């Protein structure tokens, strides 16, 4: 099964690197909600 | 000044601008003056 054997492996490496890249960018697409939070707190009214 | 025969104006700084009352001050402990 040499042949068979490479040739399954370059075809699954590949696909798998394409869904890699489509849902990486979309989990970096998904975190831009929360990486630019911002906050802020009314202050006390101290002496 | 007097309008109708009343010093309003006068009245008025003496009836229409009460003190207001805000929050209470909070003494700040010494440890939390750094901003
Ligand atoms: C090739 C196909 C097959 C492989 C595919 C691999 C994936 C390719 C990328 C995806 C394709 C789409 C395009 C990019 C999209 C953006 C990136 C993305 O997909 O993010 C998804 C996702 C988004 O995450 P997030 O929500 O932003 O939060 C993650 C960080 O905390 C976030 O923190 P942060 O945002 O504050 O910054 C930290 C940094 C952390 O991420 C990284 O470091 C990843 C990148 C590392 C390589 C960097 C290369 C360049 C370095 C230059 C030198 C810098 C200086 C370094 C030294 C300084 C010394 C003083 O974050 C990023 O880098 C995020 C991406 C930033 C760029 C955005 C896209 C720009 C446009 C793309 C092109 C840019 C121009 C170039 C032109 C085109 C070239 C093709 O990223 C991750 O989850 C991180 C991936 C890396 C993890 C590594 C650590 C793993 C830890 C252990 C777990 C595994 C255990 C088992 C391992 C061993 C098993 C044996």
């Amino acid at each position: 099964w040499w042949d068979e054997r490479k040739l399954l492996g370059y075809k699954t490496i590949a696909t798998l690197a394409v869904i890699a890249v489509s849902s990486g960018y979309y989990n970096r697409f998904l975190s831009g909600l929360w990486r630019s939070r911002r906050l802020a707190f009314r202050p006390f009214n101290y002496s | 000044n007097a309008v109708g025969g009343l010093a309003t104006s006068q009245i008025r700084d003496l009836v229409g601008n009460p003190a207001k009352s805000g929050k209470p001050v909070v003494k700040m402990p010494p440890y939390l003056k750094p901003s």
